């Protein structure tokens, strides 16, 4: 089963359901519908995706759901990071990446 | 009840219904006639004329039950296990503007729970992010803990003693730098 | 799906995991739970017996991320080059 | 479901909204710890105005009701899913000499504590300011923590003065970095109050102990030399020019 | 708990 | 009371209601909020965001707020202890006089 | 309002509503206070971090039209 | 920090002196 895919860039948080070889994407997210609408202007209405501009950190955390239309609430994905309004995650696994990239550009001047 | 974690968990609660709730938010519904409800890990099994079943508990699942009944709480602990209890006893450091002294009991077995002092006052902590579950107490006055942490029975093998983050993880090179010049200039 | 344990990618499962590795993590005594992009997926039968049900999460909040403009953060890191 | 948000027998308004179309609808109050317990419904106007809005009032506050408030909606009969939402909490005060803005204090373990189990404990301690009318909740990485956190609904008197308590346990990453708060929905701008010995308005107070400050220091010791060591560096600038 | 072991990187860098 | 405006980020709620959020920095119109959204982001409180601040909805405006906060310029704690770490810094450094 | 940064004891100078008294409404004067001037000494941010207003004389809690809030620590030196 | 707990045998290289 092909997963979900969630990337997170600047102020902007996009979600992917590409479980559907066509038919309809409709999202939901905490028991409401979004993505739906396009007039406003902070989120997206995408052929295969939800976008969401100025992500909350602490209020936009919710589950996600996926929709063929005409479906009814009964892969699902919980969602958290912090977005704020300039922040990513410069997760454990980059720190070396961060802090010594430091002495080796050093070491190279 | 005291059970440790992993194990499994029944529990009943006492009184043909429309409405009835299990309370952690709600987890068990009912039906007008459905006789099994089944989500998470938990079963319930009905009869109106009502269960909940943990296969594998943790200590996140001990809480506060209660539950609905419409015409026509019950708390819960569960303990953890450390696989290595490791009683301990120690003092705080104390923060300035204060002019109290903390002392800390942790680390502890189940049956050894944790003042005697004109003025000392003294009081499961379920953290699962380190993979197990610890008990802890504290005890705070105006003071080292030995006479202190000393009206309960303590085992023998009690151990006594004798973003700005981000930033000030920074600049460390920027200093050892500033170590360099005024000693380079030299 | 996924639960609140404060820094952890955590997850709450009540079946074993199936995942790709881009990261090892380290798993529960409860092997049906999972702690560390790579790829990590939950599944689940309880309700969804003769189907099943699939989580892949970005990591619950963040044990090393902090709220920042880079732009106030690139001169503070740049600080110990410029000190070179 | 969504909710928003004192002197005695002061009034105030409560909100509760919903965009779900639910027609039973309800209020509810938690005895901090033990008990939850309801208020009366009302299914539409006339009876018991909108089935959106169903705000909750205050007809006189007192210092006895110390709990939290909780609005709850549901369909009636399809599923029985009565769902909830947020809460908030109240505090009534014999004011002037007995209420405080809340002096809030948080400490550090040992050393032998993290090499021993390599796991350390962080404690927060309130002193109570009269009645026991007392909040608490720790905040770390933008968020309200309620996993691995202890409370005691009763600020323990000590003779009178309180103080509460509550634990956080716990380093691989230093980049954890630790806060205490306490919400005190205090006396409100439109109460009367002698300006001596002045009011403190209703108000979120804050602790942090993660190094307690000894972090802070050492960056201002930047400054403490960042300006200098710049200053011999260009003062050189003189025979360049 | 570190700033000790910074405080035998200054004696460190002293007798260095 | 009118007064609509009230880890380490900052915040400010306006109890207007879910219509507009608009809200003045320093006595002007800086930003538009959507109904979705409940907080104005300051960021951290520790990036000097010093300024005062007021929102407006569908009424004319409220109590405007203000107040200060600084990257740390004086944030310490001078005992005896980091005495000896500042000063002996301070004197091995000027020895090269 | 205006603050200073040097030392231990910080001040600050509310020039609102001058020729009538000044009221704090909160940490108002261990701590000197003058007609438009407060003092405070060895503050920690601990338990003072806060809402801060200054009225005048002959005035209700009401009254205010301006609101600080603030959080701060000592220098020593500074 | 803990970074140099290798460096700290910067006390080995003298002894070896
Ligand atoms: C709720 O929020 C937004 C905040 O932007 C309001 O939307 C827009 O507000 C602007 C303000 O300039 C309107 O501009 C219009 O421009 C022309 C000038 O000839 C004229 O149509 C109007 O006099 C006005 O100045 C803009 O129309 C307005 N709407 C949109 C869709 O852009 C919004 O109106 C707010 N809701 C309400 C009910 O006010
Ligand atoms: C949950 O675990 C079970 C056991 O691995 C998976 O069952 C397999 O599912 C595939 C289709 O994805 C079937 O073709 C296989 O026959 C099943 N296994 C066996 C041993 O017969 C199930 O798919 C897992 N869930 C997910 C989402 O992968
Ligand atoms: C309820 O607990 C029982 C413990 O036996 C589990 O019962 C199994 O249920 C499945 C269908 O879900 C049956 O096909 C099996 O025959 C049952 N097991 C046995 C040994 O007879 C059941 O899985 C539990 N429900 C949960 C965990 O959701
Ligand atoms: C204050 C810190 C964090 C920034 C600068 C580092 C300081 C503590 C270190 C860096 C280099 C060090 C100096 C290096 C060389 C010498 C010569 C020696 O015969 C006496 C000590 C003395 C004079 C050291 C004193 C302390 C020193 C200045
Ligand atoms: C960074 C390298 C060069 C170190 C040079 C500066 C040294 C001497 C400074 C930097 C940080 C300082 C420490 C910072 C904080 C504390 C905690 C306090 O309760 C006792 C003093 C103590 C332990 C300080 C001692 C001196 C110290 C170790
Ligand atoms: C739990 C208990 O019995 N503790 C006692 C303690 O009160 C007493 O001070 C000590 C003297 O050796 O002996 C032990
Ligand atoms: C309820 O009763 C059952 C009967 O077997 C018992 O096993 C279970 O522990 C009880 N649960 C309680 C008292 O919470
Ligand atoms: C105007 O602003 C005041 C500020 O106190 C507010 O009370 C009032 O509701 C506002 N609107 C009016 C008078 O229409």
């Amino acid at each position: 089963q092909t997963p979900y895919k969630v990337s997170i860039s600047g102020t902007t948080v996009i979600l992917t359901c590409p479980q559907y070889p066509g038919s309809e994407i409709l999202w939901q997210h905490n028991d409401k519908n979004i993505g739906g609408d396009e007039d406003d202007k902070n989120i997206g209405s995408d052929e295969d995706h939800l976008s969401l501009k100025e992500f909350s950190e602490l209020e936009q955390s919710g589950y996600y759901v996926c929709y063929p239309r005409g479906s009814k609430p009964e892969f699902y994905l919980y969602l958290r990071a912090r977005v704020c309004e300039n922040c990513m995650e410069m997760d454990v696994m980059s720190v070396a990446t961060i802090v010594i990239v430091d002495i080796c550009i050093t070491g190279g001047l | 009840l005291s059970v440790p974690e992993g194990e499994n968990l029944v529990l009943n609660c006492s009184f043909a219904i429309y409405n009835l709730q299990w309370f952690r938010t709600s987890l068990l519904l009912i039906q007008s006639s459905q006789r099994e409800q089944t989500s998470g890990r938990l079963n319930a099994s009905l009869d109106k004329s009502s269960t909940l079943y943990i296969a594998a508990s943790q200590p996140g699942d001990s809480a506060t039950y209660l539950c609905a009944v419409r015409p026509l709480g019950t708390s819960l602990i569960v303990h953890p296990y450390i696989q290595n209890p490791d009683p301990a006893v120690y003092q705080l450091r104390d923060s300035k503007s204060s002019d109290k002294s903390v002392c800390l009991f942790t680390d502890f077995d189940s049956q050894t729970n944790v003042s005697k002092d004109s003025d000392v006052y003294i009081t499961v902590l379920d953290m699962r992010s380190m993979d197990f579950k610890s008990n802890s107490a504290v005890a705070w006055s105006n003071f080292a803990c030995a006479n202190a942490f000393n009206n309960s029975i303590i085992p023998e093998d009690t151990f006594f003693p004798s973003f700005q983050n981000l930033s000030v993880i920074g600049f460390r090179i920027l200093l050892l730098k500033v170590a360099g010049f005024n000693l380079l200039m030299t | 799906p996924i639960e609140e344990l404060e820094d952890r990618v955590f997850v709450n499962c009540n079946t074993s995991i199936t995942w790709v590795e881009g990261t090892v993590g380290t798993l529960l005594s409860d092997i049906t739970r999972l702690d560390l992009r790579g790829i990590y997926r939950c599944n689940g039968t309880d309700i969804y017996k003769d189907k099943e049900s699939t989580v892949q999460v970005h990591y619950r909040m963040c044990q090393s991320c902090v709220e920042l403009d880079p732009a106030t953060v690139a001169g503070i890191i740049v600080t110990d080059v410029i000190a070179t | 479901v969504t909710q928003t948000p004192l002197k005695t027998g002061q009034s105030m308004t409560l909100q509760c909204a919903q965009d779900m179309n639910h027609e039973y609808m309800s209020w509810y109050r938690q005895d901090p710890g033990m008990g939850l317990r309801l208020i009366h419904y009302s299914v539409g106007a006339g009876i018991t105005s909108t089935t959106e809005d169903f705000p909750l009032r205050l007809l006189s506050a007192a210092p006895s009701q110390t709990s939290v408030y909780f609005c709850a909606s549901s369909y009636v009969g399809n599923t029985g899913e009565l769902f909830f939402g947020e809460g908030s909490r109240l505090t009534v005060l014999e004011d002037l000499k007995n209420v405080f803005p809340p002096e809030v204090a948080v400490f550090e373990p040992s050393e032998a504590e993290i090499s021993h189990t390599q796991k350390a404990t962080l404690v927060c301690l309130a002193t109570g300011f009269y009645p026991d009318h007392v909040e608490l909740s720790w905040w770390v990485n933008g968020k309200e923590v309620h996993s691995g956190v202890s409370t005691d609904p009763q600020p323990l008197k000590e003779q009178s003065r309180y103080c509460l308590s509550s634990r956080l346990r716990v380093w691989q990453n230093p980049r954890n970095h630790f806060r205490c708060q306490v919400q005190f929905y205090g006396l409100s701008e439109n109460d009367e109050w002698t300006q001596d010995r002045a009011k403190p308005v209703t108000q979120i107070v804050s602790a942090e102990a993660w190094v307690l400050s000894a972090t802070i220091l050492y960056e201002i010791l930047l400054g403490k030399a960042t300006l200098y060591a710049v200053l011999v560096s260009a003062l050189v600038l003189m025979a360049m020019v | 708990l570190c700033y000790l072991l910074d405080g035998i990187l200054f004696i460190y860098g002293v007798i260095l | 009371g009118n007064h609509l405006v009230k880890d380490g980020s900052v915040l400010l709620t306006c109890d207007a209601e879910a219509k507009n959020i608009t809200w003045f920095k320093d006595g002007k119109m800086i930003g538009f909020l959507t109904e979705d959204k409940k907080k104005w982001n300051l960021g951290s409180n520790a990036k000097d965001p010093r300024g005062m601040y007021q929102c407006k909805g569908s009424q004319n405006k409220s109590k405007p707020l203000q107040v200060y906060y600084r990257m740390c310029q004086n944030c310490i704690e001078l005992n005896a202890a980091t005495i000896s770490g500042f000063l002996f810094a301070e004197i091995v450094s000027i020895f090269v006089l």
